[PDB]
Order: C-alpha cells, then sequence, then structure tokens
RNA sequence: GGAAAACUUAAAAGAACUUUGGAAAAAGAGUGAAAAGAGCUUGAAAGAGUAAUAUGUGAACGGAUAAUUUAUAAGAAAAAU
RNA sequence: AUAAACAUACUUUGAAUCGGCCAAGUCUGGUAAGCAGGACUGGCGAUGCGGGAUGAACCGAACGUCGAGAUAAAGUGCCAAA
RNA sequence: AAAAUGAAGACAUUUUAACGAGUAAGGAAACGAAAUGGCGUAAGGACAACAAAAGUAGUAAAGAUUUAAAGUAAUUUAGAU
C-alpha cells in the first residue's frame, strides 16, 4: 500500500572487546551518515517483525513483534541506541528493523 | 458486634462450632471489588483539566497525515480538538480519502503546510456524545452468550446517524476540489520513496 | 492489594562440577579449594550465593496468590489464623487422611480462609463420574 | 520378569517370553533389533536366511571388530553378521506366540512384531587359569527376551 | 588364619487343567486384599533395553540474554447524576 | 598548620606463620644469567575485573544484588564497541 | 554506630549515615534493643483439638521416583505414582 518506515539494521547490542550488554541494541538507520542527522529519530519508535510458521491447529499469531524506542546517538556515523520491550533474539543479527514516523514531533 | 474480620458465610448443614452463628441469623452479602470512583461528567463546553497542548503547527482547516493506525498513510482534515479527550477531530472526507469522522491522538499525524481553511463547517454536533454514541460496545459479561451477531447489527443501527452527521463533509469537499491536483493528491496515499530521507523532509 | 514481589535471581545456584561427576549432587556447598575455578571468582563462573540475592523484607516468604503460608493438621489449626484470613493460608499437611481433608476444607470454606491443597487426596471423581 | 509394555488391545495381541536364555546379549540384542516391525510371515523368513547366510543381520551398535559385509549395503551400516545360536532362539519365540494367537482366534497373516525387546540376565561365572597363577573371569551373556504380536489395522482420526 | 549369608502371605490357599514345545518354559485359566510367584516386604544409584521427543563438520558439559514449542497459571464484578 | 569520639589507652586468652617470589631513574660477587645475596617502597602469595592477542607480579582500579549515566588505562580499516 | 520506642506487634522493632574483595586463622550456647545468624541426622525429657476423648495415620505411615512453590544458601513445603 505504502511505505511509512525507514529499514535499520539490527547490528547488534552494546559491547566491548571481550562483554556484551544485551539491554541496549545498534541500529543503523538508513539514509543517516552522520550524528547530526540523529535529532530527528531521537524518539522515534522502531519495531522488529518477524515472520513465524505456525500450525494451522494453533491460535498464535505468524506475524509478532518487538518494539522499541530510539534513545541516543552511538558514535560519529549516525548509529543509534534502541531500547525493547524484550532483547532482540541475537538470531536476528544483521536483518531490518522498522524505524517509524511516530511519536511524531512536527 | 461481630468482629472488623469477621463475615459469616452460610454452612451447608455441614458441621459447625458451638460459637458460630446458625444460619437462621446469617443473611449472605455481596463480594465488592470496585473501590475506586469513575470520572465524573460536566457540561459540554468547559475543557477538560486532561487536557493537552496541540502543537503550533496544527491549526484548524489544515491538512494532516496519518503515519499509524488503520488509516495510516491516510490524510485528513483537522476540523478541532475535543476538549473532553484531547484528540483531534479529524475528516479524510470521504467521498474523496474514504476517512470517517473518527478521533487520532496527535502523536500520529504530521501537520502539513497545506491549509484548506474551511470556516462555517457547522460542527454544532459532534461532540464526546456523538463519539460515544456511534461506537461499538462488548457483549458485557452477563448477556447470556450472544455470539458473533452482536456486533454485526450494530453497524447497522448506527449507520444512520454516520451519515447524518455527514453534513460536515460537504463544505470541504468543493473547497477541496477548487486547488488543481489537490483532489488527486488527498485520495492518494503518502508514501516514502527513494531519497526520501525523514530528517531532509520538510512539511 | 498486593506488592510486587520481586526476585533478584530466579534460577538455581548449582554445586561446582556437579554437572559432571554424579556423586556430587546439586545441593550448593562453599568451594574451599586452594585453586578453585569458582571460589576466585573467575569470569564465566562466579556465581556464588550471598547475602546481596536475598529479596525484599516486605515481600518475603510470600506466595504467588500475595499470603502467607501456614500448615494445618486438623480443624482446630484453623481457627489460629481467623482473624488473619486476609493474610495466611492453609496449608493441609502431607499426612492427613482424605476423610480429615474434606473437615479442614468445609470449616475453611466456613471461615473465608483459602486452602492451597483444595484439590488434595481427593476421590476418584475424574473418570466415570 | 515382567513385560516393558502392554498391548494397546489384548484381545488383538498374543505375547510370548523366555527368560534367562543360553545366547548372547550382544548378538540376540541385534537379531531382534532387526526384525522389529516386520510382520511375523516374514520374520520367519528373514531369520532362516540368516541360518543359512543368506541376510545379514546389521551390527549397528556393537560393532568393535566385526568385519564389513557384501550384505551390508543400504543398511546405513558396513558391519554385520550372521548369529545363529540367536536366530533360532527368537524363531523358537515366534513360533509360540503365534500359536497362543490360533488359541485365541487371531488371524496369522495379519500380524506383525509390534513390541521385541532384550534384557540383560545374571551370569554365571566360569574360571580360565592364567600365568602366574593367576586366575580370571569366564561369564556367560543371558539375557530374557520378550515379544508382543498385534494385528496391523489401519487406524482413523476422522 | 578365618569369613559371607536376616524378611513371601494373616493363612501355602506354593499356581495344576488345556494348547505350543524334546524339555526347561510360554500363553491362557485359577488362588489370594494385593503376585507379594518362591532369585518372593519396599526396591535407590552405577550399567542396559523399549517407547516418546529433540540435536549434530576434530571433545562434551555449565552461565548471561532473547526467539520457538510445551507446561504451569490471573476474573465476575459493574459509571456519572 | 592539618586531621582525629564507633577517637584514644589498653588488659586477658589464643590461632596461624617465620621455604617466599616480583618490579625498580638501586647496590655487592660474577663474563653474564629467568644466577646468588642485600637498603627503601609497592605488589603477587591471599586477587578477581577493564587493557597489553595469550602472561602471579606490568597499566587502570581492588569486588553485596541491580537500573541509568558520565569516566580510567587505552583504543576508533575488518575480526572489534568507537 | 547513634538517636526513638518498647510486654510481645514482628520480619530479630522505627529512622539516619557510613560501610560489604580475601588464603592460613578467629568469631562455643544464652544475653529486648540481644557479645555473628542459621539448616540438617539420630536418641532422651516435656509441649501439640483446652468444654471430659486433645498431633498425623488402612478415607493409607515411613521409604522411593518425579512436578511445582518458599529460602541468598544450607534445606524446607505440597501434588501425582
Amino acid at each position: 500500500k505504502c511505505r511509512l518506515h525507514v529499514n535499520a539494521v539490527f547490528m547488534g547490542f552494546q559491547r566491548a572487546q571481550r562483554n556484551q550488554y544485551p539491554n541496549v541494541a545498534l541500529l543503523q538507520i538508513s539514509g543517516v551518515n552522520t550524528k547530526e542527522d540523529t535529532p530527528f529519530y531521537i524518539g522515534k519508535r522502531v519495531a522488529y517483525v518477524y515472520k513465524v510458521n505456525v500450525k494451522k491447529g494453533s491460535n498464535k499469531p505468524a506475524i509478532r513483534a518487538i518494539f522499541g524506542k530510539i534513545v541516543a546517538p552511538h558514535g560519529n556515523h549516525g548509529v543509534v541506541k534502541a531500547r525493547f520491550l524484550h532483547n532482540l533474539p541475537p538470531k536476528a543479527m544483521g536483518q531490518n528493523l522498522k524505524v517509524f514516523l511516530y511519536p511524531s514531533n512536527i | 458486634s461481630a468482629p472488623q474480620w469477621f463475615v459469616p458465610v452460610k454452612a451447608g448443614d455441614a458441621k459447625v462450632p458451638a460459637y458460630y452463628p446458625t444460619d437462621d441469623m446469617i443473611q449472605e452479602q455481596k463480594k465488592k471489588l470496585r473501590t475506586r470512583k469513575g470520572a465524573k461528567i460536566t457540561a459540554l463546553d468547559k475543557p477538560a483539566w486532561n487536557l493537552e497542548k496541540l502543537r503550533k503547527s496544527i491549526v484548524p482547516g489544515a491538512i494532516l497525515i496519518i503515519v499509524a493506525g488503520k488509516y495510516a498513510g491516510k490524510k485528513v482534515v483537522f476540523l478541532k480538538q475535543c476538549i473532553k479527550s484531547g484528540a483531534l477531530i479529524v475528516t479524510g472526507p470521504f467521498k474523496i480519502n474514504g476517512v470517517p469522522l473518527m478521533r487520532i491522538n496527535q502523536r500520529y499525524v504530521i501537520a502539513t503546510s497545506q491549509k484548506v481553511d474551511v470556516s462555517k463547517v457547522d460542527t454544532t454536533g459532534v461532540d464526546v456524545k456523538f463519539f460515544k454514541k456511534i461506537a461499538i460496545k462488548k457483549a458485557a459479561f452477563g448477556k447470556t452468550v450472544e455470539e458473533d451477531f452482536a456486533k454485526k447489527q450494530y453497524e447497522a443501527k448506527k449507520a444512520l446517524i454516520v451519515e447524518k452527521q455527514k453534513q460536515v463533509d460537504e463544505s470541504i469537499v468543493a473547497e477541496i476540489k477548487k486547488v488543481p491536483y489537490l483532489k488527486e493528491y488527498m485520495a492518494s496515499y503518502f508514501t516514502l520513496k527513494n531519497g526520501d530521507h525523514p530528517h531532509l523532509l520538510k512539511f | 492489594i498486593k506488592p510486587k514481589i520481586v526476585k533478584k535471581y530466579t534460577g538455581h545456584f548449582k554445586r561446582f562440577d556437579s554437572n559432571r561427576f554424579l556423586r556430587v549432587k546439586a545441593s550448593w556447598r562453599v568451594p574451599r579449594g586452594i585453586d578453585n575455578r569458582l571460589r576466585r571468582k573467575f569470569k564465566g563462573t562466579n556465581l556464588l550465593p550471598k547475602i546481596g540475592y536475598g529479596s525484599a523484607k516486605a515481600t518475603r516468604n510470600m506466595l504467588p496468590c500475595g499470603l502467607y503460608k501456614f500448615p494445618v493438621r486438623n480443624t482446630t489449626d484453623l481457627e489460629m489464623i481467623m482473624m488473619q484470613n486476609r493474610k495466611y493460608a492453609a496449608e493441609i499437611s502431607h499426612a492427613v487422611s482424605a476423610k480429615k481433608r474434606q473437615e479442614i476444607i468445609q470449616r475453611a470454606k466456613i471461615l473465608n480462609i483459602r486452602v492451597l491443597n483444595a484439590d488434595a487426596r481427593i476421590k476418584k471423581q475424574e473418570v466415570a463420574q | 520378569v515382567k513385560y516393558c509394555a502392554k498391548p494397546v488391545n489384548v484381545a488383538k495381541a498374543a505375547q510370548a517370553r523366555g527368560d534367562n536364555l543360553k545366547v548372547h546379549f550382544k548378538n540376540t540384542y541385534e537379531t531382534a533389533d532387526a526384525i522389529r516391525g516386520m510382520k511375523v510371515a516374514r520374520a520367519q523368513e528373514f531369520l532362516k536366511n540368516v541360518i543359512i547366510k543368506k541376510e545379514i543381520v546389521p551390527f549397528r551398535k556393537h560393532n568393535g571388530g566385526v568385519g564389513r559385509k557384501a550384505q551390508c549395503k543400504g543398511l546405513n551400516c558396513a558391519f554385520g553378521r550372521w548369529p545363529v545360536k540367536s536366530a533360532q532362539f527368537i524363531l523358537k519365540l515366534l513360533k509360540n506366540a503365534v500359536d497362543n494367537a490360533k488359541a485365541k482366534g487371531l488371524n496369522t497373516a495379519l500380524l506383525t512384531v509390534s513390541h521385541i525387546a532384550v534384557q540383560e540376565a545374571r551370569s554365571s561365572r566360569r574360571r580360565l587359569y592364567r600365568a602366574h597363577g593367576s586366575i580370571n573371569s569366564f561369564s556367560s551373556s543371558p539375557c530374557h527376551i520378550e515379544l508382543i504380536l498385534t494385528e496391523k489395522e489401519k487406524k482413523v482420526a476422522k
């Protein structure tokens, strides 16, 4: 119908050389090449929507989502920190995450 | 009298102690769970204490883009804000967009630079009563079963009032057709094309 | 009214090397070895019980239902928590017969006291009934 | 000794068993593994071919030093043998169980080997005289064999 | 010099007749409150067998975090005037 | 001048211990040694954590269970956060 | 540690502040504001339905196998077989 989101790549969690903090996930929004273009996205919704091959004998949804918020910039290359309701699965590394346009501030 | 903790209950002729009151002097009580009182109902003109502060770009007659919800990507015209709920009362004129007279919170919309103005829209009704009258409610809990068919008959019985309050849309539709390419723009969907970076887009 | 019961660690503190050896049970024992990996708090294996893991004093020893536990062996035992039916809950002992369990259950309903073994040692009313 | 499993329908099944059978458990564990699920009208034919060395019994689990054979192609097992003593003992339990189905009134042509299990029995020790005045153990490996044949029919689940 | 080894049931009522088998035994049948069936009160761990389910490129196992599957598991009251 | 009241002064009873090792804007014997022995201090022993790829001693800093934030040594082509 | 209250509540009271690494080693019991706090095995003396039939038990004890709950832990508790 229409595209109302910008794809972001789940690069990985906030980490160090030999540590990992899955509370915060790092995202690379498409088209953001510097930390000065991040102020717009600080606070926008982010959704990790995935597909699960459920059986017809069940009632669980076949398309489930985990939502979260962009909270702060991370580095000088337009990388952001996102905190979700549940920590992202490491199986979803490098997949696409929808960066919505709400909560709007215009 | 009985202690504050003592709530006597009936015994089905089971063994009871000598100190427990018998059934002939015990009257049962209904379990009470509702303590907090509901919201007060006031006049139809005074603004609610819990009223938002709309953005300065959101003014009556402007065109908004709905970027979330069922009508995501559609366009609407902001008439006025519901003083009893704080949510905008918009109409994406049904003859063009198909968006009915509905209520949306201001956080899910983008205020464009397009301005249709349109005064004398005759919004005398279309208040919190109207939105509470055309809302579809569930089947409660004690109303037997009444499955499926309860909701279907609701739409038919509330359809006529929905059309009746569409006297608001008659003025805007004529004004919308005045601006060239505006009727096509309003009737279409808002989409993010290639090179459309949201931090670069301006409305 | 019921507060949020918060536990700082929901897992189990298993004895070191219990997974590898079956003679070593899973009940926790502090390692006293002079070269033990766990007792020196190596990265990866530094999980030992501490007083800091203790739960909040307000919500300690509290069942998920929101009440504490009070074992009962007869009907007269229930009379010690009739004033505190909103704070305690009856828990019939594991040796109480089925005949005595009904008398405790019937009286508990009369005294408005919850019972955590309300469906315990019941008769065969699951099949052919 | 009791049976590991009971039949779904007793009237559609027949049983036979043997206790403290003087046959190697490791060899019989593979013969009973090969004939599991095949019809009794076919197992009696497979067992005879093992006796005359025309069909292999793959040694899937106890394959230490067992030699490769030409009949072990397609079974995902490169090793096999022809245990004769183990096959004959099963051939006598199959005859006993089948003759019980006739007594019940069951139809032989529909019977399959639904359940067959081998368990470790109690060993009997002997003396093996070694060098430097040592004596070791010379112990048998008996086993219990249980068998349950059921009438195979198609099931339905609406 | 110098051991090991206790226990069926209340009562042997210690299966007893048929079919298969050379026989031992097996399947029925019966006794008993219950096979507790004599290698007999209960029957743990080590080791196996069967069934169900799941996983896989030079070890295996454990911990933190999520996803999937399964299981557990929170309710019958009810607004303004 | 500064600091010090859970300060200060202790009394009694007693455990373990006296195989040590390392660094150095230090020294003596030795050609020299990851050799042998000393003065002052700080460490390992008794000690995990972040960094130096890996390391008992080096650098930062010493640890009740966590949430969020600025930081330390040191890093910002990929493994690897920048 | 200091203030407040104190015959019995209860969670070993209320408030404030600082503190919490560790081998050998020490901190026996009791001590109301308690001079560390506790879990477990067996045996002995008492207590255990307060109206004269007073802990549980053939309407199923102890033991065993598991499923869940409480405790930082030692462990305890309950369901099913």
